[PDB]
């Protein structure tokens, strides 16, 4: 299976109306069997719909979707989008993290995580949850630490140890310094393997920051990842793009991994 | 002792209004659209939903093929109308249709057959105990506490003039002007896009309707207004787009509803509201006419604009024979008048007699047999 987490900047109508930018997104989304698209600011799911119109064009089932509601603590709001190939995997259950109270998701996260239970019939792990997080860069250390209590919650709900956590964690540069990694349970505990290292560059910008990360917990899931497959995919280098053109698609790179 | 509660549904081209007999306002107001998922998938706390109706359909419209089942007051697609009625009882109203008498409203000059397919879905599919179907405009008038007047009712997809005398609409003096709310919102989007503003996204286009409802108004004398705006700034108002960038319109504000008086502005070679009202009254019997000019009631969402009442007053007076006491009555709650009407009637114990029950339906339902005044 090949899965990515891509933060596509201001994914929305305008963006998806521009046929050159849409072509590119389509070419990038098609590499993956499960891709998480963050920063979906699409009030009426028009751009998600247009994207899907592109993907499902000659087989109405090349991709199915899972999408949350606008999330954010009453401000700018964005959606989490999971698109998958239903012939490769299946979503058994989904939920949006909250704590034990309805306002409560938002006490620990600005865009409270969506977690999805997949069945994979092609890989050694046969069942696993993906939890998505796009952190709010000023709250990044705290959120990525709270992501550990969401791993706990998925184990208590779904009796699932195999948990892949991924997204634009803002987990580098000025939002998370070397010294602050000791405050992040998610990283401190040996339960978790960080597949995108700190040296990576996952920003399309001239910054060198491992903003976007993929974490895997559970020994079965840790055994399914193909070693050396987790990387940012640099579409600018891949499709021989100019700077301008590459940033028009996004200021981030998809971070992908392969499971077997 | 509380009597078993009837429901009132008013299914308009843009909005369904629904609720309980006795209340002052529809407990439910949602748009009249049905949407089917263009693609398979799921919302995060949710099971795959096969269809959406109302707010939900418009919130997610980007991934649905939307359907509008009521075209200009008339039910056009009966399958999607079942989805709506269905939604109204079980989701919105939270009732079991089997134990509540439902009163439904209909358009002026609604096809005899349609009223019947409506009677049949209620009884056959919704198994309503007893049910009534009233004409939208009569309900607005009775809601004014009266049984004689002429009504202008202007919604989202149709506008009608309806003379009613002693409680029944006078069928061939009814005028139908195919111009209402949606046309005005589109005209305002026309105006503002000429002016270099763009409303391209769904969110952006959605808000035009709101500047419409907020800042548009009817000039008592279009021509003078037009001069005021050319020389001042007093008529100008701004509005913040959802994206923080602002909008500032000034003459636009009375230009868009002016379409109701001068359909010229949207290329609609047809007559305007004031004259449609006049012409209906002239098809009436010359004795009731005095009463019509004095009980000229306004009804509907497009009837909302500030100023509109004064221009109907003025325009009909310069057209009406010099001794007629013209009275334009515009109720504060008039965007809900039909529903309110429907509630008020359904509440009277008297009305329990006119209510057709499924028992009567063992003996078929012909209902309409349409009629006179010309
Ligand atoms: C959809 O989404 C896309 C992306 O978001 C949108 O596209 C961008 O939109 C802007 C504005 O509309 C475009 O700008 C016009 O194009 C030229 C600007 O680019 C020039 O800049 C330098 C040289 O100055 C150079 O880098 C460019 O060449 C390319 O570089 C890349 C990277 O190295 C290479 O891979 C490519 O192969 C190219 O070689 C390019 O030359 C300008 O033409 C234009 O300005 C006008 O130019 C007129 C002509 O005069 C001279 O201008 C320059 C300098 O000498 C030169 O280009 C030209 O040959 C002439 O010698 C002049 O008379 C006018 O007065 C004016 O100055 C615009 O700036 C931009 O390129 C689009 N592409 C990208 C990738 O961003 C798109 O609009 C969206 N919308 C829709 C509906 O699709
Ligand atoms: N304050 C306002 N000023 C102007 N337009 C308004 C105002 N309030 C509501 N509207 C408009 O009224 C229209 C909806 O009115 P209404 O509910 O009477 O129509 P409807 O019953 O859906 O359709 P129809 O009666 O035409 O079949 C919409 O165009 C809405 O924008
Ligand atoms: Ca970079
Ligand atoms: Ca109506």
């Amino acid at each position: 299976l090949k899965i990515a987490a891509f933060n596509i900047r201001t994914f929305g109508e305008t963006k998806m109306s521009n046929a050159t930018l849409a072509s590119y997104i389509v070419r990038i989304v098609r590499r993956y069997d499960i891709v998480l698209i963050q920063e979906v600011r699409d009030s009426h799911l028009v751009a998600v719909g247009k994207l899907l119109d592109y993907l499902n064009q000659d087989d109405p089932n090349t991709y199915h979707y899972v999408v949350s509601e606008p999330l954010g603590r009453n401000s700018y709001k964005e959606r989490y989008l999971f698109l998958f190939r239903p012939n490769k995997v299946s979503v058994l259950d989904t939920y949006q993290y909250d704590d034990g109270c309805e306002s409560c998701g938002n006490d620990s996260f600005s865009r409270e995580p969506a977690v999805v239970k997949f069945s994979s019939h092609s890989t050694k792990v046969k069942e696993f949850a993906i939890v998505a997080l796009h952190s709010a860069p000023s709250d990044a250390v705290a959120e990525i630490n709270s992501l550990y209590d969401v791993y706990l919650d998925v184990q208590q709900k779904w009796h699932l140890n195999d948990v892949m956590l991924m997204g634009d964690f803002n987990a580098d540069c000025s939002y998370v310094t070397s010294s602050q990694w000791s405050s992040i349970r998610l990283r401190t505990s040996s339960t978790f393997q960080w597949l995108i290292p700190d040296s990576a560059d996952t920003t399309a910008t001239s910054t060198n920051c491992a903003y976007d990360r993929i974490v895997v917990a559970g020994s079965l899931l840790q055994s399914s990842v193909v070693p050396g497959s987790a990387a940012p995919f640099d579409f600018q280098a891949a499709y021989g793009l100019s700077n301008e053109m590459a940033l028009a698609i996004s200021d981030h790179y998809p971070v992908e991994v392969t499971l077997t | 002792e509380e009597e078993t509660t009837a429901l009132v549904c008013d299914n308009g081209s843009g909005l369904c209004k629904a609720g309980f007999a006795g209340d002052d306002a529809p407990r439910a107001v949602f748009p009249s659209i049905v949407g089917r998922p263009r693609h398979q998938g799921v919302m995060v706390g949710m099971g795959q939903k096969d269809s959406y109706v109302g707010d939900e359909a418009q919130s997610k419209r980007g991934i649905l093929t939307l359907k509008y089942p009521i075209e200009h007051g008339i039910i056009t697609n009966w399958d999607d109308m079942e989805k709506i009625w269905h939604h109204s009882f079980y989701n919105e109203l939270r009732v079991a249709p089997e134990e509540h008498p439902t009163l439904l409203t209909e358009a002026p000059l609604n096809p005899k057959a349609n009223r019947e397919k409506m009677t049949q879905i209620m009884f056959e599919t919704f198994n309503v105990p007893a049910m009534y179907v009233a004409i939208q405009a009569v309900l607005s008038l009775y809601a004014s506490g009266r049984t004689t007047g002429i009504v202008l009712d202007s919604g989202d997809g149709v506008t009608h003039n309806v003379p009613i005398y002693e409680g029944y609409a006078l069928p061939h003096a009814i005028m139908r002007l195919d111009l209402a709310g949606r046309d005005l919102t589109d005209y305002l989007m026309k105006i503002l896009t000429e002016r270099g503003y763009s409303f391209v996204t769904t969110a952006e286009r959605e808000i035009v309707r709101d500047i419409k409802e907020k800042l548009c108004y009817v000039a008592l004398d279009f021509e003078n207004e037009m001069a005021t705006a050319a020389s001042s700034s007093s008529l100008e108002k701004s509005y913040e787009l959802p994206d923080g960038q602002v909008i500032t319109i000034g003459n636009e504000r009375f230009r868009c509803p002016e379409t109701l008086f001068q359909p010229s502005f949207i290329g609609m070679e047809s007559a305007g509201i004031h004259e449609t009202t006049y012409n209906s009254i002239m098809k009436c019997d010359i004795d009731i006419r005095k009463d019509l000019y004095a009980n000229n009631v306004l009804s509907g969402g497009t009837t909302m604009y500030p100023g509109i009442a004064d221009r109907m007053q003025k325009e009909i007076t310069a057209l009406a024979p010099s001794t007629m006491k013209i009275k334009i009555i515009a109720p504060p709650e008039r965007k809900y008048s039909v529903w309110i009407g429907g509630s008020i009637l359904a509440s009277l114990s008297t009305f329990q007699q006119m209510w057709i029950s499924k028992q009567e339906y063992d003996e078929a339902g012909p209902s309409i047999v349409h009629r006179k005044c010309f």
